Order: structure tokens, then C-alpha cells, then sequence
RNA sequence: GGAGCUGUCAACCGAGCGUGGAUCCGAGGAUUUCCGAAUGGGGAAACCCAGCACGAGUGAUGUCGUGCUACCCGCAUCUGAAUAUAUAGGGUGCGGGAGGGAACGCGGGGAAGUGAAACAUCUCAGUACCCGUAGGAGGAGAAAACAAUUGUGAUUCCGCA
RNA sequence: AGGAUAUGUCUCAGCGCUACCCGGCUGAGAGGCAGUCAGAAAGUGUCGUGGUUAGCGGAAGUGGCCUGGGAUGGUCUGCCGUAGACGGUGAGAGCCCGGUACGCGAAAACCCGGCACCUGCCUAGUAUCAAUUCCCGAGUAGCAGCGGGCCCGUGGAAUCCGCUGUGAAUCCGCCGGGACCACCCGGUAAGCCUAAAUACUCCUCGAUGACCGAUAGCGGAUUAGUACCGUGAGGGAAUGGUGAAAAGUACCCCGGGAGGGGAGUGAAAGAGUACCUGAAACCGUGUGCCUACAAUCCGUCAGAGCCUCCUUUUCCUCUCCGGAGGAGGGUGGUGAUGGCGUGCCUUUUGAAGAAUGAGCCUGCGAGUCAGGGACAUGUCGCAAGGUUAACCCGUGUGGGGUA
RNA sequence: GGGAUGAGCUGUGGGUAGGGGUGAAAGGCCAAUCAAACUCCGUGAUAGCUGGUUCUCCCCGAAAUGCAUUUAGGUGCAGC
RNA sequence: CGCGGCACAUCCACCUUGUGGUGGGUGUGGGUAGGGGAGCGUCCCUCAUUCAGCGAAGCCACCGGGUGACCGGUGGUGGA
């Protein structure tokens, strides 16, 4: 997916709609992310979070606002990256 | 066959939706917008058939 | 191709790998037990027992690994029984075949129910089915043809008639 | 074919006995042409804006307010569009995601095309005359017997094919023109090869559906040719849905457990892994009326009395009350009692019939389709004319097409 | 109750297959089926015979006779 | 027979004076086989329009409506 592991997103639809967290884990197979302090979860002993659709998040540009992400054509060395729209760089 | 398609364009051309146009984009690249404004410039209306030909 | 991954029912774990490019996708190659046309011989398919040659192992038998060893047909060579010419046959060395596959093709064999308000000619129907044999298609195809007083000009398939 | 008039792709060498004319043959070289083909067969290279087998990029809303668990909904606004295909995301999304329009992308393998290599073929016979001779596919044609198949069922039975017998001719020949004969016309059997237009889908990709939606659609959405049945060949099922997310109910109590109650999660537990919605038959529990002196196709008409809830009166006037009750009226439930009254279907002259079928509920289960078919009608177009079939061109339902 | 040294009984292995087998013979038996087994296919066999055939209203409304019939519980034509 | 509602056919007068309606007379309206005419309900598609998480479908109850098949309103349950 284009967002990652490491990443810091905003998110933009369900309950936590505008919080901003990062990324834990990430499943590709399923779509979904792990993103810190979202959707909390009550559950039994003997308050986690669980994983959201990576449709509602988005990455936040590292410069401000969120973004969708682009590709520009490294490789140049010696293959391709992952930038921004909205102020482009990454 | 030919007797209906005829009765139903003189019906459009006595109610008087029949429209001439040149050609819809002045340049030689497609362009959607310039070409909707173009078509709501002639018409406000939902339905439009768009008679060209074959090499536009 | 680019950050996660160790397939699924189907989770729980355990233990690890990954930007020095993993998991994943494509192509080519390597390995490929035993049965099966099954083909060393046998056999109740997936089991049993060999021969030859070359290596391994043992004090030596035992044991192990890898190749080859079915039958028929064609070609080339050596031999030529009863028997003389010779042939049948035999040895050797090269090639090929066998079996499977949903439909479609060509050649051959060929029902009955049923219809005939009974039934045998007739129909059903050259259908079902069976046998032989293909190819990407096949078959047919270049006038010992039609036509009829004019003429057309290999075959195939479609529409009329 | 063979004879008389006429001559050499170009050269060289050899041979055709010797000196010569005319040559002819073989080998080589020089040219021309063709080629993976029916017309001869393989292989080595090299090059494709060539193709197939992985893929990548790809525009535009974190917009305000309302409802909501959640906005993709409503209502105001902004924008892209060669992209408003489709699907997903917590509810109808062109602008959130995979993508879509569009455009790039191949180490290698395979396929196709080109250029070479390579391989092969072409080394004078053209024309005129002569009209004597030879040749033109043999156990064949023909004929007869018995059959097959043709519109043709043996018929006057041609043409084509099989077995048996008999058995020719080579152009002044032979075969066909629906018995057969004469004339005319057509053709040249008994040797081989041959693309395309045609048929099909186990399979692989890409789309589509006035197709199905879990008793349907494949037998098979579920272990499916499985379970199970049969010695065997064979036969052959049934079984999908929590929720957006498992957040799948910690902890306490009764109980051996199972199960439950309280808490807790969740928008909802009136979603608790026996889980979406949750009908009917069927089984309870509570409650209003009736029923233990009566003979009942079980209903219908008449009908008292109870019970329930609304309302016009005279009263508790406490009345702002609210209605206790009384009188009337009306809903709804029940039905003491009176009359009338022989189930439904099929099939029959005639059935309540002691003739047939049905235990009940739910689901499923029977005049359909094809064809320029036939007849007759309603309606529409054109009209002494009407109309095309195959087929061709078009993303289509459109335009041509006179047989 | 009958036979119980015999034309005996029985195990293991084998053979005969459907107009065929086998039968000290009953049309007996051939996988709980036999006056022609079973399975699949022809095949959705055929049946002048039995049964079934699903919503509504409005108008009209029969026949059970004649002739013929390999016909008589079917059909054709007439009659209605 | 009386009074009221409906339908078919026909006659008499108007509106397009039979495409069909309008008004009044008159006659008719049991029905199996069967013939003819007009309708209800379910699903899918196209065109237009209109509702729906402020709650669709389905199901349940009650109150109403039409000449019939059947229809509507309100509430409950439910979740596209
Ligand atoms: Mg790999
Ligand atoms: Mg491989
Ligand atoms: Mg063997
Ligand atoms: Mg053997
Ligand atoms: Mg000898
Ligand atoms: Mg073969
Ligand atoms: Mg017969
Ligand atoms: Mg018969
Ligand atoms: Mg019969
Ligand atoms: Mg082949
Ligand atoms: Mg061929
Ligand atoms: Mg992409
Ligand atoms: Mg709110
Ligand atoms: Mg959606
Ligand atoms: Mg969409
Ligand atoms: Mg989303
Ligand atoms: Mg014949
Ligand atoms: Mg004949
Ligand atoms: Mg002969
Ligand atoms: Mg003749
Ligand atoms: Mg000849
Ligand atoms: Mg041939
Ligand atoms: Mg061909
Ligand atoms: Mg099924
Ligand atoms: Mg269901
Ligand atoms: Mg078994
Ligand atoms: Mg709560
Ligand atoms: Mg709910
Ligand atoms: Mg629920
Ligand atoms: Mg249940
Ligand atoms: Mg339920
Ligand atoms: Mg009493
Ligand atoms: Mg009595
Ligand atoms: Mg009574
Ligand atoms: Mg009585
Ligand atoms: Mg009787
Ligand atoms: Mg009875
Ligand atoms: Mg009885
Ligand atoms: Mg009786
Ligand atoms: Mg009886
Ligand atoms: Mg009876
Ligand atoms: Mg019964
Ligand atoms: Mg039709
Ligand atoms: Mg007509
Ligand atoms: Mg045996
Ligand atoms: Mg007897
Ligand atoms: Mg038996
Ligand atoms: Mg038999
Ligand atoms: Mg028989
Ligand atoms: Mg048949
Ligand atoms: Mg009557
Ligand atoms: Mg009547
Ligand atoms: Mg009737
Ligand atoms: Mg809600
Ligand atoms: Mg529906
Ligand atoms: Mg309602
Ligand atoms: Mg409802």
C-alpha cells in the first residue's frame, strides 16, 4: 500500500475523525493499518487499538497538511520513490 | 423503419431542438470542460444527442 | 516488484527471516519415489524377484548407487537349416509404433421402441451404438463436367429454386 | 514420340576412336530465378515503431451546517474529466482506495516478418512441313448375374459403388447427353498432390446478460462425484448469512455441569458462535365469556345475559376536578336459547355418500418455444405493386443487397 | 421327524453368462428379483387408458341423436 | 308488485350526435361442457416523475374502502 509502516496519517472518516497518529502495523492483505491512539477497544481480562481501513487515512505530508500520495521517477538511483502532492517532496 | 426516424426529427425541428454547430472543441486536443460549457451554452437540458462524424 | 513475511480449512503458539531487496509474480533450467501404454521377469495397480556392466562397502559372503535388458515393424549388415542353388530362421546396429484426450472429420458395420389407429413392404434411420483412422480442421477438388443450338468453365460452404 | 526445312544462358576442361563439319554428354566457373511452399529440404545468423508470457504511472474536496454508531445521505459551496466503467471503504463516492481514459514497459523463452548465409532449378530449341509408324494409366472398361445407393421401393431404369463370371480397344479410340439406335454436342476413365471460404471447444484470456440467487443455478456456493448404497458395471445426496469492527460477555451469584441472573461490550444482545429478517403448522402459560339433562357436516339467521373500552343524561359538584355509580347509546369478545342446514374434489343417468384422492403447514409442481411454416382475424406501412434471403459496410437496434 | 460309509457332507482354488448357462426336470436356480437377470444408453419409449391442470367478473349457452367405422368406453362428417 | 343499487341489449333526443360519452323508456340478467368480452395481483426492463438510516422491503395488529380478483390509512417489528 502506499502507506507504511512508519508513517504518520490523519484520519479522515469514522468516529476518531480528525486525529492523527502513526502507523504500527500495516496489513496489506486485508487493507488495513494499525495507527496509534484510534478506535480504542475494551477488551476482557483473563484498552487496545484495532486495526481501520487504509481508505481512511491519509498520510500526512511530513510538511503540514495531509496528501494524496504520487510517485516521482527516481532511478537517477536506482529506483522509485514515493512523494507528495500539495508541495511535492519525500 | 425510415418513415419513423423522419416523423421523430420533424417533430424536434417543429419544436424547435434542432441545433447546428461548427464542430465543439477549436482546438485539436479534447478538453470536457470547454466542451460542456459549450453544450450548456446551447442547451439546459438533460438529454442531448450529439450527431458528428465518424473522423471527429 | 518494493515492506513486510513464514499457503488454506483455522486458530493457538513456537522459532525465525527481511531495503546487502524477503514473501509475491513471469520465464528458462535442475531434481522428479512407486504405479500406470508400463516395456528385465512376475503380479491381487501402486508389490515381489532378477541378469549384465561400472563404482562403493566387508576379513569374505551378505549389502548399496547408477545405466542397460519387453514385443512388433522398417532399414543396413553377418550367417544360409532340413539341402544342393538357396530360403525360413538366427546375431548385430540404427530408427519408429503402442497409450490418453470434451467436441468437430472421413471409411466401414448397423438396431429397436415408435409411425403407419393392427402389421410384414415402408418409417423410425443410416439415427443410437460399435469398429478403423486422423487433423487443426477434415473431406472434396482441376471435367472421361454441365447444358442444349446460345453458352458456362476445379472444389467447398450459404440463400433460393 | 519419331521423320524433312532451323539453330544454340556464356566460357573452360574432360569424355563421346583418330585429322574435319555438325554436334551431344559430364564436371567446373559466370549469370538468372525461386525458396521453407501444393509446386524439393533442412539448418546458422542478424535485425524488427512486430506479437505473447510479469508490470508501472495516471486529474480533481482533510470543505461548512443537519441527522446519524458511522456520511458514500440532505443542504450550501470548490473542482477534474481523452477518466461519470466496475468494485471496495462503518449507509447511494468522478475528486478516500484498487482502479478507469490514456500512455509507457521485456533478461530470457516462444511466435511472426525482413535481410543475408545456405539450398535448389535453369547449359536453345523455336517455327514450318510431312501425316507412314509408335504412345496416351488392364484383369481395367464393357457385358451378364446378384445387391447397395440415387426423387427413383426393379420399374421402360440411365448415371454411381461392391462381389462373381466373361473380358477389349489407344484417337478412323473410348466415355457421357435417363431404356435403345442414328446424327450432333461435350469430355478425355482406370496415377498423385493442392491454400481459402466450412465445423467444433477439454482449454486460456476479456467482456456481456429485460439469466438463477441456496428446494433456484451445474449433481456439486458447504469434505462433491464426497458421504452413503451396490459383488460389480453403476447410482448418488444434505449442509451458505452475528456484527462496521470480536469489541465473542472480565468480575460476582445459583448450579457437578449444562444453563441462567446481575454487571459489561455494542447503535442494537428485540444481533450471544443454538447467532440477519423470523411467517405457518405445532406446543405452552395467563386471562374474559360459555360449558357436567344433552343427540351438534360444527356453520348461518334470530337472540337474552355477562365482560371490556368509548360516549348523551342525573349525580359523587369533591367540577379546574376526575368520573364512583345510575339511565341511554355505541365498539369489541362470548353465545343461554329458537329456526334452517347431507364436507371439498374427481367422475357419473344419478355421490353427504358406505365410489376415488387428500394427516397438517410451508416451499416447488402442468398449452411453452422454433419456423419470411398453414388457415383466419385485429392493427400499421406502402400500394398495381409489396417485400427482401444469403451476404457487404457500420461500437448497436443503422445503411445497402433484385436472387 | 428323515439320512447318517455314501448317488455322503464340507473347506480352499477354479470353470460355464442371458434366448445364454445349469437343471436325478419344479419353468427350478443364475447376488432377498427369473415363462428370459442386472446396469447404462435409444429415452422425455409408447398407452383410443386412469389421474392432475393454479386469479376474477360480464354476456350467451349445449349434447348424450343420424350415418360410417378392425367399429361399439375411440374417431370423422352432419345435428345441437 | 313496492322502494333503492348494478349490468347487458335496444329504442327515443344531444355532446366527435355509434371512436365513444350525455338523458329518458323498454326488454333482459340460474347455469355444467363450451364460445366471446373486460379486468386484479406478482416479478424483470425502458421512459418520465416521486419517496427512503428523520427508516425501504418483508412480516404482524387494528381501522377503513371497492361489483370481483383485491386496495388504502395508522401503529408495531425490522434494517436497504
Ligand atoms: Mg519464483
Ligand atoms: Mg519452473
Ligand atoms: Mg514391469
Ligand atoms: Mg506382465
Ligand atoms: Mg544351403
Ligand atoms: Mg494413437
Ligand atoms: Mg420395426
Ligand atoms: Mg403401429
Ligand atoms: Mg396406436
Ligand atoms: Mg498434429
Ligand atoms: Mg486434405
Ligand atoms: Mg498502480
Ligand atoms: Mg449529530
Ligand atoms: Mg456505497
Ligand atoms: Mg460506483
Ligand atoms: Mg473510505
Ligand atoms: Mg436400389
Ligand atoms: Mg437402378
Ligand atoms: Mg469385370
Ligand atoms: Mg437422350
Ligand atoms: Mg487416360
Ligand atoms: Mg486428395
Ligand atoms: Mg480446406
Ligand atoms: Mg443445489
Ligand atoms: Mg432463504
Ligand atoms: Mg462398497
Ligand atoms: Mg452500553
Ligand atoms: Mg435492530
Ligand atoms: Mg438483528
Ligand atoms: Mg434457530
Ligand atoms: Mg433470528
Ligand atoms: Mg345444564
Ligand atoms: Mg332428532
Ligand atoms: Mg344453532
Ligand atoms: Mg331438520
Ligand atoms: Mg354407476
Ligand atoms: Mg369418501
Ligand atoms: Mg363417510
Ligand atoms: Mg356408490
Ligand atoms: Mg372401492
Ligand atoms: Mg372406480
Ligand atoms: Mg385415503
Ligand atoms: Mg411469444
Ligand atoms: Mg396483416
Ligand atoms: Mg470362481
Ligand atoms: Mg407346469
Ligand atoms: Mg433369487
Ligand atoms: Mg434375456
Ligand atoms: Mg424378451
Ligand atoms: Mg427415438
Ligand atoms: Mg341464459
Ligand atoms: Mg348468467
Ligand atoms: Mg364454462
Ligand atoms: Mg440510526
Ligand atoms: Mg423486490
Ligand atoms: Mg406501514
Ligand atoms: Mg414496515
Amino acid at each position: 500500500m502506499k502507506v507504511h509502516k512508519g508513517d504518520t496519517v490523519l484520519v479522515i472518516s469514522g468516529k476518531d475523525k480528525g486525529a492523527k497518529g502513526k502507523v504500527l502495523q500495516a496489513y496489506p492483505d486485508r487493507n488495513r493499518v494499525l495507527v496509534e491512539g484510534v478506535n480504542r477497544i475494551k477488551k476482557h481480562t483473563a484498552t487496545q487499538e484495532a486495526p481501520i481501513h487504509v481508505s481512511n487515512v491519509m498520510v500526512v505530508d511530513s510538511d503540514g497538511k495531509p496528501t494524496r500520495i504520487g510517485y516521482r521517477v527516481d532511478e537517477e538511483t536506482g529506483k522509485r520513490v514515493r512523494i507528495s502532492k500539495r508541495n511535492g517532496k519525500d | 423503419i425510415a418513415a419513423a426516424l423522419r416523423g421523430a426529427l420533424s417533430d424536434r425541428a417543429r419544436n424547435g431542438r434542432i441545433h447546428a454547430i461548427t464542430e465543439l472543441v477549436e482546438g485539436q486536443n479534447p478538453s470536457t470542460k470547454s466542451a460542456r460549457a459549450f453544450l450548456a451554452s446551447l442547451t439546459e437540458r438533460k438529454q442531448v444527442l450529439v450527431v458528428i462524424g465518424r473522423s471527429d
